[PDB]
């Protein structure tokens, strides 16, 4: 209201209100959060169908960047390809350079200097993602991270991306988060997801999951979820 | 020009002669042919000195400036395959023969050895230098698996002393370098 | 704590009443990290209501039985010490500080009258301190109009 | 006033221009405050955390950013800002590494951040980067220094050093308190800050919630204090 | 902006900073018969700064003083330009540069600066001197490019005011000491009450070269000269 | 509606509003409908003509031995992006010597048609890309969109009116996955003929039909080998 055309210009108050308005933009997107468990990182995204019209298996939002790192995008999915292409290239560059895998902080902060550089100038705007990144490794742990819109990068134990930011984490927060593996976090993420909004605004949705951990060997990939099924027979006991 | 390197379980012990010479004439008697670039990683250089000399400075540069960005302390393979860039890159027009060891955290001590192609690999000792054949010739005769710091020091006397004896370009003093969990232990031997 | 001062409460109930006044030193620590710890409205105030008391107790022991002006500025230290880890600012854990203060002030009473007023008078300009650096009020500053009139 | 809607980097009439002065605030929004003291040998900054979340760490929560070997730094306003600055002050330092051979002075280093914020500043078509930077180290035939670099490329270095949100006070209670001649034997530095902040945000909290970055003419390390030893001054200063 | 002309006057974004210099703080210069003397008026804002850190006087080559009155950050920027430059003379023709050929590149950077149309003009004002051939000289530039020639000028807060004092003071004929004596009584008729030997920092140039005197002489020369 | 012009501003409530705008660029193109069985994947366009006497505008064109697309919208971008589609399957037919999978291909057109929705200086591109393929694992019938969020499904339709041909593919999505060419064909026209106003009846000159086969080339078709396709029929129910 006065000035909030420009990404380069300045309010009389100081703020930058274009990436306000990129930040709320990705409140609007699905439901995504993500937790680390002693010895893995678990993600999870509330994905819905549309009507009828979908292939349940078309654009996951769970992309694969590096060997053991994915992320678990929500916003536009188009600028969060773009963007999970220049962490393969990123990731491309570290191998290529150094012979060894890319530790996260280092991947996170050329990330989120590039996040940066897309919100400084005026030609162009800010990015319409906020996405997640985990890792794991036999000297470091496990490793889950966070990247706003503006490109403040920083680590949490637990997450939440979507309409419900907060109600999401009302109750992660009450999980005992240490003393878990996470074969027993995969239905606690079913469970946090099954949660919010069943039916309430919209008529259906669809749950996906990916993990990564020490149990994967380090690798990062999709749950088998078929394999032990572990949503529903749990969520349809989670109404009582 | 005679350089050499040897781990054992605690660390790396370094050496080499010094006698830069250029034709017939010696230029320099004695010359620090080991050079430092972190406090727990060497290199030692041969063939032309420029090339090395740029290289190792580049090389020093960027790896400074990594491990400051780490803020954690730098592994050797991360040197050894800087090394290997940089000389791999100009083939055409370098001259290299460096050797990378040092001690590390994670992974103890390592030997790493770049001949003037620019091929990487690592081995538990390693010769260099034009008059490095000959302790080639009996370095797999002497050397034992398993060694201690002053073995592996009267080892590489030994080995020093007799290139230095027998190579003309080889000779003028010998210098160690002795690399482990605990310090850096550099010294002038003669005899 | 709640039961972080409910253990030092409950427990020293017997530490002081012929036991020395050193499980106090030994309970120094505990009522300064309940105080610390300071809970918003009333629960880790009333633990140090009790602690207070059981210390006005401990007056009456040392500072009211042996009168040293010694134990008292010990005492007046503790407090002192305590108020130095606590805010105060009337955040709803005062009893700490506004009782105490006034049970010092009736064994000023009491002290004045049987004491010599020198060792009370030091507990008194002490007091001082405890009201006009520590939230003056009203009927403790009644008591120290009484007080200055003792000085009188 | 304005009027001209102050939307580019020009000069307005009488005289000033506004995109710079509203970037000095963009510290303000932050919500952070930090302290730097030099009194005698060593070098002392203070600056503490807002962690609301037993969800989120406490390592990665870090604002002392080691430059390099014997540069220590701060930072406050917003982040993004904040680490981009960090990694450009490594990068050039690692560049005087490189070009001459020593160890940078912290009073270059200044220079040559303070010179690149001007030239953002100076053309147009880019944000002026809005976080406050100060600098510590040790510089032989020197001793310690204390910097302050400023979003608009204005560096100047002093004795008793604050900037943030509430440092109007903080240099007030500094006015009033380096004054008295005294020497400051290091632990009357650190019991200074400590005491500083505490007046200033009036708090008196845990040893959890500040960071200590000191550095000293014994050990010119860059070195960050642990909870114990934190916690041993705290206590030091209780009376 | 900086591309259109006025419907009659001047370039207003020109003229916006020379306001901003003419906002800056005080300083006086003075040409005399054998040296030229230069004096600024640097007052910290609290009691805390130091005043070996940050520099007004600044020589160019060691017999170039120049000081200013304006914004530092630009002052920095174009004294490295003006380093820069001088060194690419005196590796073209080995020898010292002029103080006329100094101004006229000078000017020209600062001119090219004030050329279309994304780049603001610099909010400085310069003083530039130096004794080059035995005759000393003293420039005055601005932001709009200009130069000129003065033998005794100010620049700053109440300029006009030092200035009719100059005018009054200032004559012809003297030396350096006596420069010095009355660049300190009129930096000082407008300066505030407090004036100390870090509040001035003032350097010299004689024909024995440029010097930047010390808090040493300048605490003994104006401890109450006059 | 100020701030509603260009592609770089972001709106107040996050909607920037050129990408609807090229959406409803897209709804005014012609229908179309693109439908896949196990083994044959079919799509079916709708011709138009500027006069009674002029030919016919086209829609299904060839792009590869295995890929068809077809196109709804703008035709510059339309033989831009047909360009481009073709240079990168001979770019991968000559280095790598295969036929591209076809889902790498489109990942391929969204970065492609990325860097004009996001930079300042190109506008979004009004297409209506139906892609039909072979990889190794069978048909795939694929979307695009002007935000470049392609989608997979198993039968789609875009263009004008297209939601009755949605409705049609709701109820027949399930029949849709076990029958042969003709009926699978005869399906995609039973979609078309409820993409027309009823007053008037699809005749030749004015359809056509794409086939690409696991064992079959991808060939277009106009009015001959569609006069079999277009007995076989019966009135709609008046």
């Amino acid at each position: 209201t006065g000035y909030d055309l420009s990404a380069s210009t300045f309010s009389p108050d100081g703020r930058v209100f274009q990436v306000e308005y990129a930040m709320k933009a990705v409140e609007n997107s699905s439901t995504a959060i993500g937790i680390r468990c002693k010895d893995g990182v678990v993600f999870g995204v509330e994905k819905l169908v549309l009507s009828k019209l979908y292939e349940e298996g078309s654009n996951k939002r769970l992309f694969n960047v590096d060997r053991h790192v994915g992320m678990a995008v929500a916003g536009l999915l188009a600028d969060a390809r773009s963007l999970a292409d220049i962490a393969r290239e990123e990731a491309s560059n570290f191998r290529s350079n150094f012979g060894y895998n890319i530790p996260l902080k280092h991947l996170a902060d050329r990330v989120a200097m590039y996040v940066h550089a897309y919100t400084l100038y005026s030609a162009v705007r800010p990015f319409g993602c906020s996405f997640m990144l985990g890792s794991y490794s036999v000297n470091d742990g496990a490793q889950l991270y966070m990247i706003d819109p503006s490109g403040v990068s920083y680590g949490y134990w637990g997450c939440a991306i979507g309409k419900a930011r907060q109600a999401a984490k009302t109750e992660i927060e009450k999980l005992q988060m240490k003393e878990m593996t996470c074969r027993d976090i995969v239905k606690e993420v079913a469970k946090i997801i099954y949660i919010v909004h069943d039916e309430v605004k919209d008529k259906a949705f669809e749950l996906e999951l990916s993990w990564v951990g020490e149990l994967t060997n380090g690798r990062h990939e999709i749950v088998p979820k078929d394999i032990r099924e572990e949503a529903e027979k749990y969520a349809k006991e989670s109404l009582k | 020009t005679t350089i050499m390197a040897v781990q054992f379980d605690g660390g790396v012990v370094l050496g080499a002669d010094s006698r830069t010479t250029t034709g017939s004439y010696i230029a320099n008697r004695v010359t620090d042919k080991l050079t430092p670039i972190h406090d727990r990683i060497f290199c030692c250089r041969s063939g032309s000195a420029a090339d090395t000399q740029a290289v190792a400075d580049a090389v020093t540069y960027q790896l400074g400036f990594h491990s400051i960005e780490l803020n954690e302390p730098p592994l050797v393979h991360t040197a050894a395959s800087l090394f290997k860039e940089m000389c791999y890159r100009y083939r055409e027009d370098l001259m290299a023969g460096i050797i990378i060891a040092g001690w590390d955290p994670q992974e103890g001590g390592q030997v790493y050895s770049v001949p003037m192609g620019g091929m990487m690999v690592r081995q538990s000792f390693a010769i260099g230098g034009s008059g490095s054949s000959y302790i080639y010739g009996y370095v797999d005769a002497t050397y034992r698996e398993g060694m201690t710091k002053e073995e592996c020091l009267q080892f590489t006397a030994n080995a020093l002393a007799l290139a230095m004896e027998r190579d003309g370009s080889s000779g003028g003093v010998i210098r160690l370098a002795a690399i482990a969990e605990s310090g850096v232990e550099r010294q002038v031997l003669l005899g | 704590m709640a039961d972080g001062g409910s253990e030092r409460a409950d427990g020293r109930i017997v530490k002081m009443e012929v036991d020395y006044s050193a499980t106090v030193d030994q309970r120094l620590p505990e009522c300064a990290k309940l105080a610390k710890e300071g809970r918003l409205q009333e629960v880790i105030e009333t633990l140090l209501s009790l602690e207070k008391q059981t210390r006005t107790a401990s007056d009456m022991v040392s500072t009211s039985r042996i009168l040293v002006a010694v134990v008292k500025m010990c005492y007046e230290a503790k407090e002192w010490d305590l108020l130095n880890e606590n805010i105060m600012l009337l955040s709803k854990r005062r009893s700490q500080l506004k009782q105490a203060v006034a049970k010092m002030v009736q064994q000023c009473c009491t002290y004045v009258e049987e004491i010599t007023d020198l060792p009370i008078k030091l507990r008194l300009i002490d007091t001082l301190r405890m009201v006009t650096e520590g939230k003056i009020y009203v009927e403790i500053e009644r008591a120290r109009l009484t007080k200055t009139l003792a000085t009188i | 006033s304005a009027g001209f809607d102050r939307h580019i980097t020009i000069f307005s009439p009488e005289g000033r221009l506004y995109q710079v002065e509203y970037a000095f605030k963009a510290i303000n929004q932050g919500g952070l405050t930090s302290v730097a003291v030099r009194g005698k040998d060593c070098a002392v900054i203070v600056t503490q955390k807002k962690v609301p979340d037993k969800l989120l760490d406490s390592s990665t929560v870090t604002h002392l950013f080691k430059i390099t070997e014997n540069i220590g730094c701060v930072m406050t306003g917003m982040t993004a800002d904040s680490r981009s600055q960090v990694q450009r002050a490594r990068y050039e330092a690692a560049n005087w590494k490189y070009k001459y051979g020593y160890e940078i002075p912290v009073d270059m280093l200044c220079k040559r951040i303070a010179d690149i914020s001007q030239v953002y500043t100076q053309n147009a078509e880019m944000r002026p980067l809005g976080c406050c930077m100060i600098l510590i180290g040790i510089d032989e035939e020197q001793g310690p220094q204390v910097y302050k670099c400023d979003p608009a490329g204005y560096y100047c270095g002093f004795k008793a050093t604050a900037a943030g949100v509430k440092q109007t006070e903080s240099t007030s209670f500094l006015e009033k308190k380096v004054k008295k001649k005294f020497d400051w034997t290091f632990e009357q530095t650190v019991e200074t800050a400590i005491t500083c902040l505490s007046t200033v945000l009036s708090i008196d909290f845990k040893p959890s919630e500040i960071e200590v970055g000191v550095v000293t003419v014994e050990n010119p390390k860059f070195r960050i204090l642990t909870e114990a030893e934190i916690d041993a001054h705290l206590v030091a200063l209780a009376e | 902006s900086l591309t259109t002309f006025s419907p009659s006057g001047k370039l207003v974004q020109i003229e916006y900073a020379l306001a901003a210099v003419a906002g800056g703080a005080p300083s006086v210069g003075i040409k005399a018969a054998n040296g030229v003397v230069l004096a600024t008026e640097k007052k910290q804002k609290s009691i805390l700064y130091d005043e070996r850190s940050v520099h007004k006087v600044e020589p160019i080559t060691k017999h170039i003083g120049l000081v200013y009155s304006g914004m530092g950050p630009d002052y920095r920027v174009l004294v490295h330009r003006a380093r820069k430059l001088a060194q690419q003379y005196y590796l073209v023709y080995q020898e010292p540069i002029p103080t006329a050929q100094l101004v006229q590149r000078v000017a020209s950077v600062m001119q090219e600066y004030t050329q279309s149309g994304g780049v603001r003009p610099f909010g400085v004002s310069l003083l530039i001197c130096g004794w080059n051939e035995g005759r000393p000289y003293l420039f005055q530039s601005d932001p709009s490019g200009a130069y000129f020639a003065w033998k005794a000028t100010a620049m700053g807060k109440n300029y006009v005011n030092g200035k009719t004092f100059l005018e009054k003071r200032y004559n012809e004929d003297l030396e350096l000491e006596d420069a010095i004596h009355t660049a300190i009584l009129t930096l000082k008729e407008s300066f505030e009450g407090q004036m100390t030997e870090d509040n001035i920092e003032v350097g010299i140039c004689n024909e024995a070269g440029f010097r930047r005197l010390t808090p040493t002489e300048v605490k003994d020369y104006l401890a109450a000269i006059a | 509606n100020q701030y509603d012009n260009d592609v770089t501003v972001w709106s107040p409530q996050g909607r920037i509003h050129q990408i609807e705008y090229a959406m409803e660029a897209v709804k005014q193109g012609s229908a179309t409908v693109g439908l896949k069985s196990k083994t044959h994947a079919v799509l079916v366009a709708l011709k138009r003509a500027q006069s009674e006497l002029a030919a016919h505008q086209k829609k299904i064109l060839h792009v590869d031995n295995h890929i068809g697309i077809s196109i709804a919208g703008l035709t510059a971008d339309a033989r831009l992006l047909c360009n481009f589609m073709r240079q990168e399957c001979l770019d991968s037919r000559f280095v790598f010597d295969r036929p591209l999978p076809v889902s790498r291909l489109v990942s391929l057109i969204g970065s492609k048609t990325q860097i004009p929705t996001q930079r300042y200086g190109r506008r979004p591109y009004g297409v209506g890309l139906l892609i039909a393929g072979y990889d190794d694992m069978g048909p795939h019938i694929f979307q695009t969109c002007p935000s470049a969020n392609y989608f997979d499904c198993r039968a789609m339709s875009i263009g004008a009116r297209s939601q009755s041909a949605r409705t049609y593919l709701e109820r027949h999505m399930s029949e849709f996955m076990e029958c042969n060419l003709n009926e699978l064909v005869k399906h995609g026209l039973r979609a078309l003929r409820e993409t027309l106003p009823a007053e008037q009846d699809l005749t030749t000159k004015n359809v056509s039909i794409g086939i690409v086969g696991k064992d079959l080339e991808f060939t277009i078709y106009d009015d001959d080998d569609v006069s079999p396709f277009l007995e076989g029929l019966e009135e709609r129910p008046q």
